[PDB]
């Protein structure tokens, strides 16, 4: 096998692609200019770590028992009780959506995460050798249309309650009067809460997608240089630190989420 | 990286996973835990 | 070639000022959460919740600025 | 670059960080399911014998 | 050519400075709130109010300053 | 010419440097409302009041110097 | 080609500086004025006459800087 | 040629700011970690869980940093 | 023609840097004379006889850096 | 040729970078380590013990900065 | 041409950071030398003494960057 | 040949940027072990060790980098 | 010849950095100085003692910065 360390690197970092004009897969030495390339590899391990989020939590939703509680029932209790606790203290309004999207928010970021603490060549190997496809990676959050594909979510749920709660009055007047108050500043006033308003969903992205990817780059990395008596000595202190990450990353996202959509309300 | 018909596949992936946890998953499991909660309510209520 | 390198050196710049920014800009913020943690130890999870609320306004700029980068790096090269 | 090799080096730092996490991460996971069930025991214990 | 390129640099040192303008202000700003809220934590909704009046203020400069290197990638490239 | 392109970098130069200065002024100066605000909860009208006659000199350097940067950019080049 | 693009940098870099000059200084000055104002919130009028005397010789020197980028230019370039 | 000479110097601008970040938010969010333990010592402890949930988010953009360092340097050419 | 013109980028970087070290000297020096007489009111003239003299000192160097400035925009260029 | 010349400047800024990074977090860390053991000397070993631990993340990212520069000169040369 | 005109730019860097070096070290010195006069105002004329002493310390070492500065335009020119 | 020029412009910024780590982190860690001194003597000899103990991490990094300097200038021009 | 230009840039960042280093270092160390002689005026020869202690610590790297810098403009150019 004829690999330049640099060569290696470079066809980790490559995607699976699906070209829509002709069904055909995208080999990743020509990629078309087209719009519509969906990438396949992204998408299976995002609808599979969704199926499995909802099989093991509709499992014991269905079972479950007010007595004292089973282990696993338990465990999905303590999660169901953190997300809960987090929307209350943080919203105060009566809406029946903000609690599950918290949810789903935080246990679908925590095991698309996940899949990065795994080893970097193992699925890519297999996808190669047994199933015969051009190429994979695994990790879907540190792909870029997965996180603004959520955070643009987000945003049209931020405009959603920003219109329902106050609509020709105060939508108005936000974007209009604020935060210089006189009507001589409405242009700059536009200006600074578009941009800002803006800036709200498009932070959202590029911050999970920014440390999910410069995550699974250091395992490229480290991979890819080093040889292999070496490895385990930054590798172990560098999914060790990955751990905190995972976890602080779906966090943030469950968090600014509610807080976003909170104040957009209130 | 390149911005991608991905982003559609996904937002609608998103919004079916939503409401499914939404009306399936969070009413029964706060349903289990705050009957619970009410029953050890009563047992402080007879003290 | 020549066009490439510059446009290295125009991600470095961007990579560069925001992780200065983003870090200390958090530091500032978190070493205040961890006086008010020791003051008042039972307030810990309230503090925690602010702190969270706080840090991201002041990291949501520079990511901006580090997403760009990574564009510029990756899609533009 | 033998990719033999790079398997071989990921299979070693998976190993050795899978020995950590089972002590330092499985333990306080535990730890928090049992003080659940044991708390949800004691508050029905009490609730009933009340 | 040149012009397309230095305009990628130009850029660069807009949101870097745009950046670290940002996320110091805002972490010095929040952590004298962070800090008031540990020490009066009945005042925490009204410290929270004049919070984020004055977090609109530091806002605008670097919105202008980052909105305007959005246009010159972008837009001029 | 290359000369177009050294505009847009004089101007980036000039109106990044403004965010610096106005984005950091008034998170110092901010800082110290909420912290005397924290203290004094009757008194937030009033220190409110002596905050935007202060902070209007804090901004009207960095003002004179994003609204040069903006002609630059828009009218020069 | 160099003349007018090199004095358009030179006024960037005056201004730049004067910016972050002015706007750190008056933000520093100024949070002692409020605190002191909310230390002492019979003495405003007392303390902003102060700050007023000060506040004239922190601008000052700065807006030699303001005034000769202004001349570079629209009276040399 | 010219390429790989200015893309190692483009690496050693992305890394020396990422050790700018991450050395002095670590050290400001330190300081406080240490004072909170001098003034309660029954709960190191506890504000030293808080410590790395914090420090967890300072490193983080200075490793994003860090890593792109690494492959400007190593991977590109 | 390039020597002339950039002494003119030379005179712009020593003043601009000898306003930013003056005016956040100034801008120092003053903070603590405003929390002097917040502290002792009275004691108003004695205090701002003092900052005036320490005043004089920070002024001295940038000054002569402004001075040298000037003569190298209008007598050297 | 140029190659080294260029790479012995990228070592040296990388460096250098690296030492204002560690040297003033520590000294920032060692600050608060030095007030503590001035209140209340019986606490040295215990605050000199997480003086240590965290002066221990203070150093990791700058030394990643210093192994990278020495290769830089050593190494590519 | 540009041997003299780096000359002039080689002292105004030089100058330039020698007037930053000595207006902060003395508006810092200053700003606690006029907090020690304002909690004990019958102390002054000692504290001026040793305040002179730290000083000249303080100014010895720009004031030498400066004499090279002025030696680098009027004798080497 | 180029290579003196660019190699003494290499130790030049690598021993002035160790020049800035070097006295700003003795100048912190110094003046908290001068309060403490002030606060309380007769501990004079331990608080010394303890800054002996600190200023040796502290000196670490910008001792390579001086070092390494010298071995720019004396060794490799 | 380009040398003997490129040499006098050289010592100018280096010196100019040591003076910044040096000056904003004492500028520190002597206020800590100068409150704990306006708290305990009876020390003042002890505290004296200390501060020229570590004043030397201070001055030792940018002293050499500065010995180097004066040597590369007076004896290598």
């Amino acid at each position: 096998e004829n690999m330049t360390p640099q060569d290696y690197i470079g066809h980790h970092l490559n995607n699976l692609q699906l070209d829509l004009r002709t069904f055909s897969l995208v080999d990743p030495q020509n990629p078309p200019a087209t719009f519509w390339t969906i990438n396949i590899d992204s998408m299976f391990f995002s609808v599979v770590l969704g199926l499995l989020f909802l099989v093991l939590f509709r499992s014991v939703a269905k079972k479950a028992t007010s007595g004292v509680p089973g282990k696993f029932q338990t465990a999905i209790e303590l999660v169901i009780g953190f997300v809960n606790g987090s929307v209350k203290d943080m919203y105060h309004g009566k809406s029946k959506l903000i609690a599950p999207l918290a949810l789903t928010i935080f246990v679908w970021v925590f095991l698309m995460n996940l899949m990065d603490l795994l080893p970097i060549d193992l699925l890519p190997y297999i996808a190669e050798h047994v199933l015969g496809l051009p190429a994979l990676r695994v990790v879907p959050s540190a792909d870029v249309n997965v996180t603004l594909s959520m955070a643009l979510g987000v945003f049209i749920l931020i405009l959603f309650y920003s219109i329902k709660m106050k609509g020709i009055g105060g939508f108005t007047k936000e974007l209009t009067l604020q935060p210089f108050n006189h009507w001589a500043f409405i242009p700059v006033n536009l200006i600074l809460e578009g941009v800002s308003l803006l800036s709200k969903p498009v932070s959202l992205g590029l911050r999970l997608f920014g440390n999910m990817y410069a995550g699974e780059l250091i395992f490229i990395l480290i991979a890819g240089l080093l040889p292999w008596w070496s490895q385990w000595i930054l590798n172990v202190p560098w999914a060790i630190f990955h751990i905190l990450i995972i976890t602080l990353q779906a966090f943030i996202f469950m968090v600014l989420t509610i807080v976003y959509l909170s104040m957009a309300s209130e | 990286m390149n911005l991608n018909a991905t982003i559609l596949g996904q937002a609608i992936a998103f919004v079916l996973f939503v409401l499914f946890c939404m009306k399936y998953v969070w009413p029964p499991l706060m349903a289990a835990i705050e009957k619970r909660q009410k029953e050890i309510a009563d047992g402080l209520a007879s003290a | 070639n020549l066009n490439m390198d510059l446009l290295y050196m125009a991600a470095a710049v961007m990579m560069g000022l925001a992780a200065i920014g983003a870090a200390i800009g958090i530091g500032i913020l978190g070493g205040k959460f961890l006086e008010g943690a020791a003051r008042q130890p039972d307030l810990i999870p309230l503090l925690r919740t602010q702190f969270f609320i706080v840090m991201g306004l002041v990291d949501a700029i520079p990511m901006i600025a580090v997403g760009l980068g990574l564009y510029v790096m990756f899609a533009v090269a």
